[PDB]
């Protein structure tokens, strides 16, 4: 059979695993037949090019769908009484009621409703009418198509990069960083002050009249004679409402600090001045590495000179192993990136900066949900791309001695410690929680054990949140860092010290737990990832694992038993535990955040502290409006979310039987229906043409997780989503 | 708790126990306290039970309190 | 060619498929001292008779099976037994045992298969030859 | 009894089948079968026998009663 | 099933398509290639 | 100016109001007011319940040190007991045997000379023979 | 007497000796492959009601999958 | 105000373009 | 199919080719060891991989070791 082309063993296989395995394996470009480097670089490069151009296609869609049916321009005149629409509804499975419930938002036809807090994006950045969102989604068209022609391009025979080429770390460390982070950010800093700022002024400003209409009135003479203040005179006052010109000043680069009085969010010449420094800086960073004149640095000098007396070899032959192997830079960025997105979830709930997305509750909340979770799947394929990494691409003889090598030496240290922690943290807190648990149910509540969060307090203290009465640092007036004439000083100390955003919000007993749990659970997954990582080469158990592979089976009953020995069975279980801190981690943040936009924050405060608190007043209590979507009586407009909550119930379920019921009983069970249908008249005539075989157990283990994940995130997102919008929404 | 505990051994194998084991018996014998019973990752058969002991005692005792508490809160 | 009077047997489910005409099947035949009950390797117990058998299985593992019951459940223990692969086409090639000794047992004039000169813990490392089509063990 | 009563007693018939098939596909194959044709030398008891054959975990008759346990508490 | 949108006839044909004929004729020529015995 | 969040139950309106009403714990009928006795001289929430503070000061030394020192003077018996019997009981002839079957005349020997632990456990230290050396441990494959 | 109109009684009895028979007819399933494994012995049984069982298993194991499918997808 | 038919039209007309750019860019990953 | 290789740590006690139900391994004549006999595997065409001959080889590490590959209708153990 051709399929699978790229393995012959897989084509050869008589049975439906070639089916399976050879999708398994499609995109592992280093295992298939006859793959040489440069091959697999340049296949790499197109594929990349590929997935570059579905981005673009997917924004590109994003766009015309809003445009098309949505309600943006109405939705522009009354950012917070208008529901942004997704998308139309075309169901002929519908019914009348289901129809009447989902013609909202003022539409004359079912439609969705959006979540993704696209609408205050458009309108921040400067898009007002459905035309200018027509146009872009033409043009993302247009960069798509180019993208995928570059991709058709490169991979041709004349047009193919060298290995030489791709190992350019200089040149690509300096293009990358003075141009793809450098120029882009300075780009989007001339957008802002260009385009953005005017449309934000009420001044309309487009690609017809961007030429005459200069950003500032006295503009580009102060830039080159270096009195640069003529650019920061005149901000927007405190009275000035978006999109008007009442209240508007005339500066656009400022330090003004906070968020501006109507839209809850940061100013947006504060967001043009940061990208315009972090442009700068990036530009010079870009200018680092010697790539083909006398001037910059050398990677490889760097690393072999930084080598100390006790950690040995040091940094020694650390850049011929990270530029020959591939899993060691995709482990890097992915780490990189999990934790920016992290990054970004954080200091985006808490420091909005499109307008009016403080108000829309429901959208802070998915936001969050999704870029943790995105954070999360991205922290644990690093680890997992590591592992693979120490099984394939680590040579112990070139990196002797140096600090990947004492990895492997204390790795029996690093687990032992680790295993210490993560006992010692998982003890001592669900204690907590279960003698505060015992202790509030026999009806006497005030023998809690509750601990102030003080080290937290203190640091908020010390950014300037005057209610603990620290008077530390930025909270003492008479401070040395207080008094340093900061122009972002007094912005920043109102908007800290108001108790009607989420900047800094207040913290008790209950978020000392959570924090103490998070942090459980964050050293158990690290646990479970890096003990894999390290094992990956092999244990006392199994001391040739790396003759293995990443991902086998097992070892057969033998020796023991095996049953999960490899690495790739590592991460499966470390899914499992990223889930659980990732769901410990929301629920913690819902929660709080429902008490903050109720104003009840006293009932989280109080209930948090004992789990049956979490139990009853948040998942009993926020699913009475969900479970109603449809009821015998009629439908409303959770209907929807509903039936996804109940699905991703069931799919969650069903994950459960490829996790426990195991192969042998279901390759018996299809040998006996092999018989049935053998044995059937008129149905002998139809014979299958790959033998049916139950699945291979590393695949039941990955179709069973994936079940499991399809279900929780399912579910999980129907609850959060219905349950703010029947409160808020 | 106890269903969501049995969790631990349905879904898992006992070759990771097993290597977590070895590490933490290395940690216990830096400090010369190494047991002369040598510790081992229940089997294939025993995790197995105890993972279905520890859910029915988990699925079934919620079940009681459930319906012993709605059976006195009726009167 | 392959002679042998089959076992009675009443007939049961667990028997050839499609797999016995369109690919292979396997034969065992054995000498039987006396006609006694003895247990199919598909489900059931049949009576083989006094002086020749012959079985007709799907699987080369049941063949073996059955050879096994016959050599440690029987007194007159049964070592003659003769396992064979029989093609669609009617070619039939001899299996088991290979040279008519037991291959529990050393034997001269065998000759030495899949043995390394090295042991376990020598084999190459995977980064010094990847990018072939070999692996460690190949090596 | 209407149409509800019709849809669980349905239902329970449906469990109950699935668990009876479940503990007699354990008691009858409990001695062989086409992937492994000696299970009863084996034992009763043992948790597989190994990864050939695309996979044989969960193949012993008692894992049939620990997989019969879970569908006996969902009936 | 019946929109106000500009165009609203396209959903009336293009989802059908995307439902029924784009799965099914992508179902039988995936079907036929991981089917087609030999050259490969 | 400390803590300008918590006030002392002492003084606080709903930690006084709700110490009224405190549950019997025992059998003894004043419990309750033993316990709201007690309790008033803590740092109460808004909601009335005792808080604890450990951020090393001294004024609040009851909440974690003197808990801590207890327990870690109880655990570090414990082990020290513990792995003084292993040590002891590894030079038989059946180190297993006497693992299950417990010697309660070397057990209790060893129960009763764990008050000194800490002193034990330094001179442990400073003899050496507390921690082996690494390459005299047994070590998985890297 | 009385025991009617105590709900929570009813539902107790009720409940627990079901939970009771459950695991008692799931033993039963458990110690019959024992015995089939173990006491099992083909020489005593040949052409009686046991050995046509062991003969047909395949029919049965197939027609009893096929109606719980039925079963459990109608319902 | 909202959008036309023609629109949409030259929209998807547009579009044809990077389907069979990907069409080709797929045949040559293949390859 | 599967690969079976045995290695030069084998004291030739014949447990690997006893433990085999497929009739893969032979024992041939060596010199290495005290039995002077060491295992091998010609039929490696008929092996399944249930690791019964790792599970009786009594050395450190198993002087036989089997690397699961290439499936075959013989390898699967298919009666179908
Ligand atoms: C990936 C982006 C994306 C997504 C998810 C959707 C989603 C949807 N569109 Mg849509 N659309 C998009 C981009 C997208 N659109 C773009 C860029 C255009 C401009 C050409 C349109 C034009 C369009 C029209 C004219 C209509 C829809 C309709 C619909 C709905 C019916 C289902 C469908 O797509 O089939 C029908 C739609 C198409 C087949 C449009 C072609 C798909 C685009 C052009 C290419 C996307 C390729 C994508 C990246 C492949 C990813 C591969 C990956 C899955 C492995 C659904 C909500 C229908 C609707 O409103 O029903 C209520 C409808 O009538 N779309
Ligand atoms: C019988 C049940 C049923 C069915 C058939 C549908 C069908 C539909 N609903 Mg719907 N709905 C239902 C019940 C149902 N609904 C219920 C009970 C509710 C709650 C009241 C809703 C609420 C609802 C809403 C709110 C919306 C719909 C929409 C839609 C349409 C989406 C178009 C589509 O599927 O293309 C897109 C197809 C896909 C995305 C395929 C995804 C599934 C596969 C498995 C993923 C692909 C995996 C893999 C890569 C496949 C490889 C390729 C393959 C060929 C091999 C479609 C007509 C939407 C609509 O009208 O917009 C067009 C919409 O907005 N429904
Ligand atoms: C100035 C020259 C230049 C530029 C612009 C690029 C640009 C790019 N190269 Mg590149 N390259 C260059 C020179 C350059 N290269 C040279 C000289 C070499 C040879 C040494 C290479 C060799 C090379 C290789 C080998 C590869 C690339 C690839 C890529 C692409 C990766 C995708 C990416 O990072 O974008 C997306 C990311 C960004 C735009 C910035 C990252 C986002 C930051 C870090 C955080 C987010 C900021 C902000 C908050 C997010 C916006 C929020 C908003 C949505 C609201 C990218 C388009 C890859 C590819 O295949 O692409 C086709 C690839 O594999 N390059
Ligand atoms: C930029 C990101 C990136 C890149 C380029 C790669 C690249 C690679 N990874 Mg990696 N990985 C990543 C992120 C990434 N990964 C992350 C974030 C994780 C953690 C989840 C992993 C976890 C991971 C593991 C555990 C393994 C790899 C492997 C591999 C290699 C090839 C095998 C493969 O993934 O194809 C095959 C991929 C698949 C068959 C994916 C199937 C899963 C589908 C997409 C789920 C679909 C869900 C379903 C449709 C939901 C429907 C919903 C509907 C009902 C509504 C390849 C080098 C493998 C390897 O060792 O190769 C060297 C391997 O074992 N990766
Ligand atoms: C609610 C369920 C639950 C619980 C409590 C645990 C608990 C634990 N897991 Mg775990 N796990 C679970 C589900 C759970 N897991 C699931 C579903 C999976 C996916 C398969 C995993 C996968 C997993 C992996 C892969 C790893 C763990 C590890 C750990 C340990 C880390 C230490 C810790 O967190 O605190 C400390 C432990 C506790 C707080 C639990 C003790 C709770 C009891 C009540 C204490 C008292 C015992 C009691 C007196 C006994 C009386 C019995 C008597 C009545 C018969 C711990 C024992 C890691 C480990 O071993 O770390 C060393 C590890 O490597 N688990
Ligand atoms: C993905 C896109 C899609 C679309 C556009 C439809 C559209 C439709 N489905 Mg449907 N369906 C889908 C996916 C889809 N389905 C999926 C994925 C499932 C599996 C769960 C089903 C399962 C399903 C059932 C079980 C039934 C429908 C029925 C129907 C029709 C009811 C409306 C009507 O007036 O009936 C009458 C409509 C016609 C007579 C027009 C026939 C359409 C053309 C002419 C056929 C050629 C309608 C044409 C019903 C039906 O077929 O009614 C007859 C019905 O009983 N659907
Ligand atoms: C960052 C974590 C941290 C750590 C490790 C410590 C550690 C310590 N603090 Mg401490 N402290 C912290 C944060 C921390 N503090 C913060 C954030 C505050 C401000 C609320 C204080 C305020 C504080 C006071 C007021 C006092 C301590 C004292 C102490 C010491 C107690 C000595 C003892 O009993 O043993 C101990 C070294 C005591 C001291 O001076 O010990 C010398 C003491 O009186 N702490
Ligand atoms: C009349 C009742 C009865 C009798 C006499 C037997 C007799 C026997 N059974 Mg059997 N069995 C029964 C009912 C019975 N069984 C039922 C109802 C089931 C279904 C659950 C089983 C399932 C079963 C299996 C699966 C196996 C046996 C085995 C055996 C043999 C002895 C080994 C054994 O189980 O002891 C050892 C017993 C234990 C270790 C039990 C201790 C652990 C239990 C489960 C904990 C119970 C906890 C409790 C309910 C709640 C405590 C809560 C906690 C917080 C305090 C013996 C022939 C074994 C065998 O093969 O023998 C040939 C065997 O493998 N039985
Ligand atoms: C907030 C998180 C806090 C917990 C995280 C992890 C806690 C682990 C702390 C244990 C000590 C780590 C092992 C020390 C590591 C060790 O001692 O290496 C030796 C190293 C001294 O390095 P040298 O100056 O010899 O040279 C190192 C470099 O020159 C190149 O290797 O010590 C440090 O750098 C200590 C800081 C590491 C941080
Ligand atoms: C001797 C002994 C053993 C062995 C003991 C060994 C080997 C110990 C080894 C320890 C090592 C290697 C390292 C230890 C590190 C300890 C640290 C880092 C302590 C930190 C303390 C802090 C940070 C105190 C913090 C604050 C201190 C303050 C008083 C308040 O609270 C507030 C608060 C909590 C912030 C056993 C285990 C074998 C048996 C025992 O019985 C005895
Ligand atoms: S994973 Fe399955 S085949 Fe492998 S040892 Fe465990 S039970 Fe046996
Ligand atoms: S894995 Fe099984 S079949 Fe293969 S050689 Fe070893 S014992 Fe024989
Ligand atoms: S079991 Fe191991 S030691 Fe014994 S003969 Fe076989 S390979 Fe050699």
């Amino acid at each position: 059979t051709k399929f699978p082309k790229f393995s012959q063993d897989l084509a050869q296989d008589p049975t439906t695993r070639r089916i399976w395995y050879g999708i398994a394996t499609a995109h592992d470009f280093e295992t298939h037949d006859g793959m040489t480097e440069e091959n697999l670089y340049q296949k790499i490069f197109a594929s990349h090019f590929g997935h570059i151009a579905i981005i673009f296609l997917w924004t590109s869609g994003t766009l015309f769908h809003v445009a098309w049916q949505g309600n943006f321009e109405q939705w522009i005149k009354d950012p917070l009484n208008i529901r942004p629409i997704a998308h139309a509804i075309w169901d002929p499975h519908f019914g009348e009621g289901a129809v009447n419930a989902f013609t909202q938002a003022g539409a004359s036809n079912p439609v969705n409703i959006a979540y993704s807090g696209v609408y205050h994006w458009f309108y921040t950045i400067g898009m007002t009418t459905n035309q200018e969102l027509y146009s872009g989604a033409v043009f993302l068209l247009v960069l798509a198509s180019l993208f995928l022609f570059a991709g058709w391009l490169h991979l041709q025979p004349k047009f193919r990069p060298s290995l030489a080429w791709f190992k350019n770390a200089e040149s690509r460390l300096n293009h990358h960083l003075a141009g793809l982070f450098g120029v882009s950010s300075l780009a989007w800093a001339g957008h802002l002050v260009h385009v953005a700022i005017p449309e934000a002024r009420g001044q309309h400003v487009g690609w017809d009249n961007f030429l005459s209409t200069p950003p500032h009135p006295a503009g580009l003479m102060p830039f080159f004679t270096g009195n640069w203040g003529v650019y920061a005179a005149d901000p927007d006052t405190a009275g000035h409402i978006f999109g008007t010109s009442e209240g508007a000043g005339t500066a656009i680069l400022t330090f003004l600090g906070g968020f501006h009085p109507q839209t809850e969010s940061l100013w947006l010449t504060d967001i043009a001045h940061h990208h315009l420094a972090i442009a700068v800086i990036f530009i010079i960073a870009g200018h680092m590495y010697r790539t083909n004149w006398g001037i910059g640095h050398s990677i490889k000098e760097i690393l072999n000179a930084h080598k100390g007396p006790l950690t040995g070899a040091g940094h020694t032959n650390l850049y011929d192993t990270i530029n020959n192997s591939l899993h060691f830079q995709l482990g890097l960025a992915l780490a990189s990136l999990g934790v920016i997105t992290s990054l970004v979830a954080q200091h985006m709930y808490s420091l909005p900066s499109y307008a009016f997305i403080a108000q829309d509750h429901t959208t802070q909340a998915a936001l969050y949900t999704h870029h943790q979770y995105i954070a999360g799947f991205l922290m644990v394929g690093a680890f997992a791309h590591g592992a693979i990494f120490f099984v394939r691409d680590y040579d112990p003889v070139a990196n002797k001695d140096n600090v990947l090598a004492r990895m492997l030496e204390h790795k029996e240290a690093l687990i032992s410690h680790l295993s210490w922690v993560s006992l010692f943290l998982g003890f001592h807190t669900l204690g907590l929680y279960v003698h505060n648990d015992v202790v509030v149910a026999f009806g006497t509540p005030e023998k809690q054990i509750l601990i102030e969060p003080v080290f937290a307090q203190w640091i908020q203290a010390t950014s300037g949140k005057a209610l603990y009465g620290f008077d530390v640092l930025l909270s003492n007036p008479d401070s040395i860092a207080s008094t340093t004439g900061a122009a972002w000083l007094p912005g920043w100390l109102d908007a800290i010290n108001s108790g009607t955003n989420s900047l800094f919000l207040t913290i008790g007993p209950g978020d000392f737990l959570v924090h103490h749990a998070i942090a459980l659970g964050l050293h158990t997954t690290a646990l479970i990832l890096i003990k894999g990582a390290l094992d990956a080469r092999g244990s006392k158990l199994m001391p040739d694992k790396k003759d293995f592979g990443y991902s086998f089976p097992c070892d057969g009953p033998g020796r023991g038993g095996t049953c999960d020995i490899s690495a790739w069975d590592a991460f499966y279980l470390a899914m499992f535990w990223m889930l659980n801190t990732l769901g410990w981690l929301t629920f913690y943040w819902h929660w709080k955040h429902l008490g903050v936009w109720s104003g009840n924050v006293a009932q989280f405060n109080e209930n948090s502290t004992y789990l049956m608190g979490w139990f009853r007043d948040y998942l009993w209590a926020n699913s009475a409006q969900l479970i109603n979507g449809y009821n015998p009586y009629g439908v409303n407009n959770l209907s929807v979310w509903a039936w996804m909550f109940l699905f991703g119930h069931l799919v969650w379920a069903t994950g459960f039987m490829f996790l426990i019921s195991w192969r042998g009983y279901w390759q018996e069970l299809i040998e006996t229906i092999v018989w049935a249908h053998e044995r059937t008249p008129l149905a002998n005539l139809v014979r299958w043409k790959d033998k049916p075989v139950a699945l291979s157990i590393v695949q039941a283990r990955l179709v069973g997780l994936a079940h499991f994940t399809v279900g929780y995130v399912l579910t999980y997102a129907a609850f959060l989503i219905a349950s703010t919008a029947g409160k808020f929404g | 708790f106890v269903f969501a505990f049995s969790l631990m051994f349905l879904f898992s194998g006992r070759g990771y126990w097993q290597e977590l084991i070895e590490s933490i018996v290395w940690a216990h014998n830096k400090l010369n306290v190494a047991p002369a019973i040598q510790p081992r990752a229940l089997s294939i058969i025993q995790g197995r039970a105890v993972g279905v002991a520890h859910y029915l005692l988990g699925g079934i005792v919620t079940t009681w309190a459930f319906f012993l508490a709605r059976s006195l809160s009726i009167g | 060619e392959l002679s042998g009077q089959p076992p009675k047997f009443g007939g049961s489910t667990g028997g050839l498929l499609s797999k016995a005409n369109r690919e292979e099947k396997y034969a065992i035949t054995w000498t039987s001292a006396s006609e006694q009950v003895f247990e199919m390797p598909t489900g059931g117990a049949a009576i083989m008779n006094e002086g020749e058998n012959l079985l007709y299985l799907a699987r080369k593992e049941q063949c073996l099976a059955l050879g096994t019951q016959l050599r440690t459940k029987f007194k007159p223990k049964i070592q003659d037994y003769k396992i064979y692969r029989v093609y669609p086409s009617g070619e039939v090639q001899y299996l088991h045992p290979a040279d008519g000794v037991f291959p529990e047992k050393v034997n001269e004039g065998r000759e030495a298969q899949g043995t390394k000169t090295r042991r376990i813990g020598q084999n190459p490392e995977p980064v010094t030859i990847k990018f072939s089509g070999k692996a460690p063990y190949e090596v | 009894l209407g149409t509800a009563d019709f849809m669980v007693h349905h239902i329970h018939a449906f469990t109950i089948h699935v668990t009876a098939l479940i503990l007699l596909k354990g008691v009858l194959y409990a001695r062989s079968s086409r992937l492994v044709p000696d299970k009863a030398n084996l034992g009763f008891r043992f948790p597989c026998d190994g990864p050939g054959r695309g996979g044989t975990c969960q193949v012993s008759g008692w894992d049939h009663v620990f997989l019969g346990l879970f569908w006996m508490y969902n009936s | 099933m019946d929109g106000s949108y500009a165009a609203s006839y396209l959903p009336w044909i293009l989802i059908p398509m995307v439902g029924w004929l784009f799965p099914a004729v992508t179902m039988g020529l995936l079907f036929i290639h991981i089917e087609s015995e030999g050259e490969g | 100016d400390d803590f300008a969040n918590l006030t002392p139950c002492s003084e606080n309106p709903a930690y006084l109001a709700k110490s009224k009403n405190f549950l019997n714990t025992t059998n003894d009928p004043n419990s309750g007011k033993i316990r709201a006795e007690r309790y008033a001289s803590a740092l109460c929430g808004p909601e009335g319940y005792p808080h604890l503070i450990v951020d090393g000061r001294f004024t609040h030394a009851g909440d974690f040190l003197i808990p801590s020192i207890l327990f870690l003077y109880i655990a570090g018996w414990i082990g020290w007991v513990g792995r003084s019997y292993l040590i002891e009981i590894r030079e038989s002839k059946n180190p297993e045997m006497q693992e299950v079957v417990i010697n309660v005349p070397l057990a209790i020997k060893k129960m009763l000379g764990g008050f000194l632990w800490p002193l034990a456990a330094v001179g442990e230290y400073t003899s050496g023979k507390l921690v082996m050396k690494d390459s005299e441990i047994p070590t998985s494959p890297r | 007497p009385y025991q009617a109109i105590d709900y929570a009684t009813q539902l107790s009895l009720f409940t627990h000796h079901m939970w009771i028979g459950g695991f008692l007819i799931v033993g039963a399933g458990a110690h019959g492959a024992i015995f089939m494994v173990r006491d099992y012995d083909p020489a005593k049984n040949v052409n009686n009601l046991l050995d046509r069982m062991l003969r047909h298993r395949d029919a049965i194991i197939s027609h009893l999958n096929w109606v719980c499918i039925f079963l459990g997808f109608h319902s | 105000m909202a959008l036309s038919d023609t629109q949409i039209l030259a929209a998807l007309v547009v579009a044809l373009l990077p389907a069979f750019l990907a069409f080709r860019l797929s045949t040559e990953l293949y390859k | 199919s599967h690969s079976v290789k045995i290695y030069d740590t084998c004291i030739g006690c014949t447990q690997c080719v006893r433990a085999c139900p497929l009739d893969v391994l032979e024992m041939v004549p060596w010199d290495g060891c005290k039995a002077a006999q060491i295992a091998s595997s010609p039929r490696t065409e008929d092996c399944v991989g249930c690791k019964r001959c790792e599970t009786a080889c009594p050395t450190d590490f198993l002087s036989i070791r089997v690397y699961l590959g290439a499936e075959t209708t013989r390898s699967m153990g298919l009666a179908y």
